[PDB]
């Protein structure tokens, strides 16, 4: 019953001309719901889902000149992390930014996070009770001390646990045909012959929504992991997900083996058999 | 909504 | 720096039916830096109007992206995506097989 909100920032330095690339995406959930794109002609934060467009002018205007102001800190941010690291100013680097909150069942705060990452590797996150920082090397010390006297961890909560989920209500109840419904998988077998004496059985399950989900072939009643093949979970491009797991047992034994199927959206997980 | 406080620099 | 390959899956939003409008999919992750290119190819020859997802990042800092486009599968017709980055020496093919 528990629900999340997050930002996802990345920005790309282009040594040889101009400004870093920026991109910002927002989601709820496994939704994305809004996007800024440097790139893009608007210069505008745009809907990325029917529920946002509910929103009139004054939020457009608020989310664009916040998420271009995060543009400018990473652009700021890439040219010092270049002199942190004593690099080259040839190379293009990147920094990425994730943050968001979560509320509970309750619709009450649950939980916060802020982490930052510099080349893909970590750089400096909250901590848990969003008081305090991890960094991750000697670099991001210098980060978390200056953030520790500029009170920045505060600032930051204030927003994770007031803010940040009085938007999340906002969106759950605007957007709650979709973001408050669960789509339970669709699920079936195949089997096909390998040969004259060795099928495969492939357990689907299609049409999911959230992408959280799990699928596990027993034999006999007992997890089998051996002989097995799967791919990752992956999106169907209309909002919800699609995962397959397979075996390969011997013709004539398909009865013994079963597919189980767990997913938020099913009040009971579901096995499969073949025939 | 992003955050609506003061952007800080590393 | 760090430097990932992506993983690359090729697949249709719903099972494929000769002459029946359906969806390619190209879904490629794991990838980093954020650099990549991506084209959906008709019989080897790059589809025109096929759209992408906005970037995004897995936990560990990886990047994801899904490119797509309407399509009609034939059985005559073969299908792939083309991928390259800088962790790759040419481009990767990876063709669509409709069973998977």
């Amino acid at each position: 019953g528990s629900h999340s909100m997050r930002y996802f920032f990345t920005s790309v330095s282009r040594p040889g001309r101009g400004e870093p690339r920026f991109i910002a995406v927002g989601y709820v959930d496994d939704t994305q719901f809004v996007r800024f794109d440097s790139d893009a002609a608007s210069q505008r934060m745009e809907p990325r889902a029917p529920w946002i467009e509910q929103e009139g002018p004054e939020y457009w205007d608020g989310e664009t000149r916040k998420v271009k102001a995060h543009s400018q800190t990473h652009r700021v941010d890439l040219g010092t992390l270049r002199g942190y690291y004593n690099q080259s100013e040839a190379g293009s680097h990147t920094v990425q930014r994730m943050y968001g909150c979560d509320v509970g069942s309750d619709w009450r705060f649950l939980r916060g996070y802020h982490q930052y990452a510099y080349d893909g590797k970590d750089y400096i996150a909250l901590k848990e009770d969003l008081r305090s920082w991890t960094a991750a090397d000697m670099a991001a010390q210098t980060t978390k001390h200056k953030w520790e006297a500029a009170h920045v961890a505060e600032q930051l909560r204030a927003y994770l646990e007031g803010t940040c989920v009085e938007w999340l209500r906002r969106y759950l109840e605007n957007g709650k045909e979709t973001l408050q419904r669960t789509d339970a998988p669709k699920t079936h077998m195949t089997h096909h012959a390998v040969s004259d004496h060795e099928a495969t059985l492939r357990c689907w399950a299609l049409s999911f929504y959230p992408a959280e989900i799990t699928l596990t072939w027993q034999r006999d009643g007992e997890d089998q992991t051996q002989d097995t093949e799967l791919v990752e979970t992956r999106p169907a491009g209309d909002g919800t997900f699609q995962k397959w797991a397979a075996v390969v047992v011997p013709s004539g034994q398909e009865q013994r083996y079963t597919c189980h199927v767990q997913h938020e959206g099913l009040p009971k997980p579901l096995t499969l058999r073949w025939e | 909504g992003v955050y609506d406080g003061r952007e800080h620099t590393v | 720096m760090i430097q990932r390959t992506p993983k690359i899956q090729v697949y249709s939003r719903h099972p494929a039916e000769n002459g029946k409008s359906n969806f390619l999919n190209c879904y490629v992750s794991g990838f980093h830096p954020s650099d990549i290119e991506v084209d959906l190819l008709k019989n080897g020859e790059r589809i025109e109007k096929v759209e992408h997802s906005d970037l995004s990042f897995s936990k560990d800092w990886s990047f994801y992206l899904l490119y797509y486009t309407e399509f009609t599968p034939t059985e005559k017709d073969e299908y792939a995506c083309r991928v390259n980055h800088v962790t790759l020496s040419q481009p990767k093919i990876v063709k669509w097989d409709r069973d998977m």
